[PDB]
């Protein structure tokens, strides 16, 4: 196994495709700030 | 194989840290007075021979692998009477100084740590009739054997414990063909709070609790040669884990975990006699046991043999020892190796424990 | 002594300076070996495999000049 | 520490390339064993 479960390794990601590379669902082919329109929240961490 | 072993916390206390006893299968409950005598009986430092004695003991951990890794005992014991006798330990098993690098570049400051196990224990004995004599220790037993990361804790965890120990020893009785002496021996080790690593009191783990039972005759020939055939009986004061289920599958498993779990140190010492679906024929099985001979020369010359034997559904911790000892002029110098017996490596196998013993101060008679 | 152990998430690289590696053994704190490298013959290593149940494991590597040397390392 | 960079690799060279492969799972509260890529499910019934 290759652990990838370590909090600090991951950070914010692009904007995804969800059906294909010419799948504008999330606006990611936007080249404008629309291009984020679409990132809701997200909190990635360990409980200390 | 081994079915249900006792899950304790900061086990290495149930491990010999002497030459002299771990030649003997792991027993000093009965022998004769010594130095070394506080992990296994501190009752018999009041009938020590000398004022005052030091002692330095070293069991190497994985010799072939690496040394570093080992559990080394400092004891220093002192009779003001011949009553009475003051005692102190120090037991510490430790991998070394282990060096944190996550970066190649040769000058870069490398963070030095060393997962470490230590208990500190002092013990008061006083002999209360000629032959009896009682003994009163408390042991302060600290664990860091873990490494600080991300989102992991190396907090050290912390225990007390209270031993009660009690020796006794008659006078030399002569019989047909010797003057032997006859000598027995019971502790009560480990007595305290739970240790939790976690530092989480959901998450608690009990001391390894621990009941030692022995005795022991003296055969004297000469006046000058001494074998001391001994016999020692150990038992934990922990309850049994629950094994296949004493109530879906899963539900009566972790119920029985649940409620194994939640018992008091002070109500778990009571619950170790039974607990088990076996009688008392199955019960027996809990109890170990370790029978030595020790051969003594001029009072100079050591040579010890014993066998130490535990059930083969716990711990299967069966061996041979052998060990000698030699005395130049205050010094002890005692040496042990074992011969494993069991289908489980042991972890002390092609290991030759020492230790050093320095005598000083005056002479107490031997009653 | 002319190594240079690190681990720096998950792997360990080993480098020997001035000095050719021939094999790298690595032991956990039970004595099971975990990793076998019995023929490599380079300068660096890069082992990135270990399952290290535990924290500390102990790793052996022996040079071109039969230089036994051991160093206990944390895994990280 | 580190600064924030759009360099996740640290190869020092912020790739620009989509090309993967997606996988997905749902997330259902009557989700059982067999489907949706399920292999075991464990239940816990009392936790302290
Ligand atoms: C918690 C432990 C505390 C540490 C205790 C150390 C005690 C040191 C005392 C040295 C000693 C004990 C051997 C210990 C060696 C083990 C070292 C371990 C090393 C580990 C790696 C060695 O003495 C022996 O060694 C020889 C040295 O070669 C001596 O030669 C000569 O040595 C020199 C003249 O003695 C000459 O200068 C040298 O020219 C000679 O050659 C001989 O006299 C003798 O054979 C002798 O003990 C005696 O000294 C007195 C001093 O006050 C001690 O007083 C005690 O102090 C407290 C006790 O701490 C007690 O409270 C206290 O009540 C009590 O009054 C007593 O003990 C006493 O009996």
């Amino acid at each position: 196994t290759i652990d990838m479960r370590s909090a600090y390794a991951w950070s914010l990601a692009s904007t995804p495709f969800i059906t294909s590379i010419n799948d504008n669902t999330f606006n990611a082919n936007s080249n404008t700030l629309e291009y984020g329109f679409k990132r809701a929240k997200l909190s990635w961490y360990t409980i200390d | 194989d081994i079915e249900r072993p006792i899950t304790t916390g900061v086990p290495f206390l149930l491990v010999a840290a002497d030459a002299r006893a771990a030649g003997l299968g792991d027993q000093g409950v009965a022998t004769s007075s010594d130095v070394f005598s506080q992990q296994w009986n501190p009752a018999k430092y009041a009938f020590a021979e000398d004022a005052q004695g030091l002692s330095i003991s070293y069991t190497p951990y994985l010799t072939d692998l690496a040394n570093d890794i080992s559990l080394g005992q400092v004891t220093y014991y002192n009779k003001i009477n011949d009553r009475s006798a003051f005692a102190g330990s120090f037991r510490y098993f430790g991998f070394g100084g282990i060096e944190l690098r996550q970066t190649g570049d040769p000058n870069e400051p490398t963070r030095e740590v060393n997962p470490n196990e230590f208990a500190l224990d002092g013990s008061y004995s006083l002999k209360l009739s000629e032959t009896f004599s009682m003994a009163v220790a408390a042991r302060y037993i600290r664990s860091n054997l873990k490494v600080a990361t991300e989102e992991i804790d190396a907090s050290a965890a912390g225990s007390f414990a209270v031993d009660v120990a009690g020796f006794y020893q008659s006078e030399e009785i002569a019989y047909s063909d010797f003057n032997g002496r006859w000598r027995a021996g019971f502790n009560i080790q480990n007595l305290g709070p739970k240790i939790s690593y976690d530092h989480d009191d959901l998450s608690a783990n009990f001391l390894p609790a621990n009941l030692r039972v022995g005795g022991g005759f003296d055969f004297i020939f000469d006046d000058y040669n001494k074998l001391g055939v001994s016999l020692e009986l150990t038992k934990l004061l922990v309850p049994t884990p629950p094994g296949p289920g004493t109530p879906s599958q899963s539900q009566a498993d972790e119920a029985n975990y649940k409620k194994y779990k939640d018992i008091g140190w002070v109500s778990g010492i009571f619950k170790s006699f039974g607990d088990a679906p076996g009688g008392f024929s199955e019960e027996l099985k809990e109890i170990t046991y370790s029978a030595a001979a020790e051969y003594m020369y001029q009072d100079a010359f050591a040579m010890r043999l014993g066998y130490y034997h535990e059930s083969p559904m716990k711990g299967a911790k069966q061996f041979f020892s052998l060990g000698a000892g030699f005395k130049y002029s205050m010094i002890k110098v005692d040496v042990s190796y074992l011969f494993s017996a069991s289908k489980v490596k042991n972890p002390l196998e092609n290991t030759l424990r020492f230790s050093l013993t320095f005598n000083f101060g005056d002479k107490y008679e031997t009653y | 002594d002319g190594l240079l152990i690190s681990v720096k998430d998950k792997t360990i690289k080993v480098t020997s300076a001035k000095e050719n590696i021939k094999e790298v053994n690595i032991f956990d704190i039970t004595g099971k070996l975990i990793y076998n490298k019995k023929k490599v013959g380079n300068t660096e290593l890069s082992i990135s495999n270990l399952q290290s149940a535990d924290q500390v494991l102990l790793v052996k590597v022996n040079l071109e000049n039969n230089a036994q040397i051991t160093r206990k390392v944390i895994f990280k | 520490t580190l600064p924030d960079v759009e360099d996740i690799n640290r190869d020092n060279t912020m790739s620009t390339i989509n090309a993967y492969y997606e996988y997905s799972i749902d997330v259902k509260p009557g989700m059982q064993v067999g489907e949706n890529y399920i292999t075991d499910i464990r239940e816990v019934t009392n936790v302290d």
